[PDB]
């Protein structure tokens, strides 16, 4: 079984320091590329980052100074961190689980390929709002 | 006539790498080779290495791989095609590489091997 | 002429360098009056 | 971005730019309320639990959309559908494309 | 004008089990000229 | 040139064509920099 609990204080004051925690189900932190989920309201969802040990630690571009993602192999946990909340940012969070996967369209020696990702299964997620 | 002109003496610390200019005129430069002889004190000759300037094709010694490097400039314009220069950037010195530099040149003789170097340059001393 | 050049549209890594150069510049049509504005792609061992 | 088809029918779903160099798109489901799903996970390969309703179009064409066909289109296609497009020339993309609904009579 | 696909090297193949037989060959003939027991390498040709 | 052409000085009839153009354009003299404005006269079956 996989799923994936998480947390939120839901309405928060802004130019505070965001933080979000996510569970587990079964499987360990240590054995899958996690990644995180903006969706805003009513609109397009919008890939946070993805983050894993030994590396694969690659943010967002946009975002890219505010945004902290971090492990937590003892407590089986994954974490998402903002720093400074504008009012733009109200919008809800998802945890997920993504599997990668390269397509090579040449030849592989002249590092002519990509590896994408995709997000198989999903947290539930939570509503994290900023305003007064 | 065929004249090759030199640089001037130097005087260089270790670890430090020279350059040395060839500047040869009143032949047509890209058609002979230009070859490189070290003279050193107690040990005779030595030879470098050549570089047939026309594309800038050069061959090293055996001994001095990875320490000399042979570049070219020709003459890029039709009112004076004859003249050039060759260089030689000796890297990474020695105390025991202070001797005297010649840029040679083989004679336009027709029985006669690339070796047998008619023309010389000036000479350059190098102390370390 | 003296060209104006950017990168080929491409996914630019640092480890890569950009092989085509995108180079619009500017270039006299059959009429000796007016003067069109024309791009093409170069290779970078033929500009500098 | 409303696609409106009785069931029956077929249904066809376009998302994203032209296509540029070689792709490989990515495909979701978003139920209404809920989290998203995946449908397509390649250029047409999709992952267990879905039937072969579902369809895609191959990222080896250069000048095309991605597409999202759907024959036998029932109940339970009326969810949002997103693409996220991995082009070989253009970088990475963080935001997902157009969002479509896909309402069924 | 554009480049319709992908931006890829252009570049060149030989069989490996035919070019490394066929050095085979000529590192053979060449100890005619330089005596046996001479350890013939190759190199990528210094400079140019 | 792109030139400049009017119906040459002529009673023009609605029934006849202009054989003749005018076509006052502009031409380089002998020095490189002036430009002289010249006119001549041309044929409708060698203007379009
Ligand atoms: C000199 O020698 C080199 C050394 O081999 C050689 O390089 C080879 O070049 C070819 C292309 O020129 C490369 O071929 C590609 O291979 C990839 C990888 O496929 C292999 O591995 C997968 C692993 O799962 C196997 O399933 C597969 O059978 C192969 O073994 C392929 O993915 C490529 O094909 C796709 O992309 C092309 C462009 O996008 C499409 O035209 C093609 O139809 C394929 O698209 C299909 O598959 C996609 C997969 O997701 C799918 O999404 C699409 O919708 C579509 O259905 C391509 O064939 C090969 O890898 C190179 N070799 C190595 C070792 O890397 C040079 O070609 C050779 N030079 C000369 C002149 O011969
Ligand atoms: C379009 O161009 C962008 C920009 O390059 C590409 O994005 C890169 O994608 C590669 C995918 O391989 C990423 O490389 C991965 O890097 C990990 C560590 O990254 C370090 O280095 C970067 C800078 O180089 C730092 O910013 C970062 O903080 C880290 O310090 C490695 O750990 C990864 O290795 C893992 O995956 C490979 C995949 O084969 C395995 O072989 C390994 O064993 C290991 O499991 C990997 O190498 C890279 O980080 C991305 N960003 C950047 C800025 O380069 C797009 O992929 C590209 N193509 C598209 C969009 O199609
Ligand atoms: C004709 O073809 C030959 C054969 O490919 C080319 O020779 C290669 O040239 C490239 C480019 O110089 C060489 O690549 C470099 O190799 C260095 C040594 O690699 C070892 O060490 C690194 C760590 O230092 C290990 O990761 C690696 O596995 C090896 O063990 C690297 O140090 C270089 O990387 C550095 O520079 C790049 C670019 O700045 C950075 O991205 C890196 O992060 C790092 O800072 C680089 O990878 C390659 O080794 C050569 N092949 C050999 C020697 O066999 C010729 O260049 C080509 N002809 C011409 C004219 O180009
Ligand atoms: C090589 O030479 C030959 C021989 O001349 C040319 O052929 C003549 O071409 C002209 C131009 O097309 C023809 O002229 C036209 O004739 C039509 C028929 O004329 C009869 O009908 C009118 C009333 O409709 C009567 O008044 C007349 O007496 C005839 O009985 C006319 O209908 C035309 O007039 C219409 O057009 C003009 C121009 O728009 C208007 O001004 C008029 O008011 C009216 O609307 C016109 O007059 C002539 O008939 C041809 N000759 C023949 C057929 O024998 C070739 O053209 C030439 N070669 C080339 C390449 O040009
Ligand atoms: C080299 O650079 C030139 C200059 O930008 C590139 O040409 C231009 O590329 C853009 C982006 O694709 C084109 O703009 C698009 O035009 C279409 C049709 O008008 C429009 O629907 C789009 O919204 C967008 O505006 C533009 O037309 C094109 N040409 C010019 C003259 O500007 C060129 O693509 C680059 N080279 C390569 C190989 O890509
Ligand atoms: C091509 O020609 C145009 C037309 O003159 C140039 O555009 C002008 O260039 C001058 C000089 O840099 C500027 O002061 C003007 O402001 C430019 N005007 C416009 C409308 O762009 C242009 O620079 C030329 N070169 C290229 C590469 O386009
Ligand atoms: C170079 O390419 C040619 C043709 O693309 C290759 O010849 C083919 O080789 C395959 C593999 O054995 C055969 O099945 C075909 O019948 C051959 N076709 C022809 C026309 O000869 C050749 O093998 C390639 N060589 C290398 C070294 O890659
Ligand atoms: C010949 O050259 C003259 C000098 O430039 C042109 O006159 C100018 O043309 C521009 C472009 O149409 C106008 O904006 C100016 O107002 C013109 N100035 C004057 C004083 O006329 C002229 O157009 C050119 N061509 C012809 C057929 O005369
Ligand atoms: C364009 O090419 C230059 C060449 O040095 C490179 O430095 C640069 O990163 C490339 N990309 C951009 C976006 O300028
Ligand atoms: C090349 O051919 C020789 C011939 O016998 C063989 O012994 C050797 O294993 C081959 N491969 C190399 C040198 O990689
Ligand atoms: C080198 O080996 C070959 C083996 O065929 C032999 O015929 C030849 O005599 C040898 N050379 C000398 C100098 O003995
Ligand atoms: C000049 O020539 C044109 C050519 O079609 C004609 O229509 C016009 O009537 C002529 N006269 C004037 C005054 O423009």
């Amino acid at each position: 079984q996989v799923h994936l609990q998480e947390s939120g204080p839901g309405l928060v004051k802004p130019s505070e320091t965001l933080s979000l925690t996510c569970n587990v189900s079964g499987t360990l932190v240590r054995d899958n590329y996690w990644s995180w989920i903006r969706q805003p309201l009513g609109k397009q969802p919008e890939w946070i980052g993805y983050v894993h040990d030994s590396g694969d630690t690659n943010y967002n571009p946009s975002l890219k100074s505010r945004v902290h993602l971090s492990l937590d192999k003892s407590k089986n946990l994954v974490s998402l961190r903002l720093t400074g909340v504008t009012a733009a940012d109200s919008a809800i969070y998802y945890c997920a689980t993504t599997k990668h996967g390269r397509r090579i369209y040449g030849v592989v020696a002249f590092k002519e390929w990509f590896t994408y990702f995709y997000m198989d299964v999903w947290g539930k997620g939570t509503s994290v709002t900023v305003s007064s | 006539q065929v004249q090759l002109v030199q640089s001037g003496a130097v005087i260089k610390t270790p670890g430090s790498s020279v350059k040395i200019s060839c500047r040869a005129s009143g032949y047509n430069f890209r058609d002979y080779s230009i070859h490189w002889v070290r003279l050193i004190p107690d040990k005779g000759f030595e030879w470098i290495g050549w570089i047939k300037p026309l594309w800038g094709a050069v061959s090293y010694a055996r001994q001095l791989q990875g320490r000399v490097s042979m570049t070219r400039q020709l003459s890029q314009d039709p009112d004076d095609p004859d003249w050039g220069v060759a260089y030689m950037e000796f890297s990474g010195l020695t105390p025991a590489d202070t001797a005297e530099y010649f840029c040679v040149r083989r004679g336009s003789c027709d029985y006669c091997g690339d070796f047998p170097w008619q023309y010389w340059g000036q000479g350059t001393v190098v102390v370390v | 002429v003296t060209l104006q050049c950017t990168n080929v549209t491409n996914n630019i890594t640092d480890d890569m360098r950009g092989e085509l150069k995108n180079c619009s510049f500017n270039m006299t049509t059959e009429l000796r009056d007016k003067k069109q504005k024309v791009y093409s792609l170069f290779y970078r061992l033929d500009v500098v | 971005t409303f696609v409106s088809v009785a069931p029956g029918q077929t249904a066809r779903i376009t998302c994203g730019e032209e296509s540029l160099g070689s792709r490989s798109v990515i495909w979701y489901q978003q139920r209404p309320g809920q989290a998203p799903s995946l449908i397509i996970y390649n250029n047409n390969d999709r992952p267990s639990g879905i039937p072969d309703r579902f369809s895609g179009s191959p990222g080896s064409t250069f000048g095309t959309t991605a597409t999202l066909t759907i024959t036998s289109v029932e109940a339970g296609d009326e969810a949002d559908y997103y693409c996220h497009i991995w082009d070989s020339r253009r970088p990475t993309n963080w935001v997902f494309g157009e969002g479509t609904t896909l309402i069924v009579l | 004008g554009d480049i319709i696909g992908d931006i890829r090297q252009a570049h060149c193949n030989v069989s490996k089990a035919t070019w490394n037989e066929t050095l085979g060959k000529v590192v053979k003939q060449l100890r005619k000229h330089f005596g046996n027991n001479t350890i013939i390498r190759f190199a990528n040709s210094s400079g140019g």
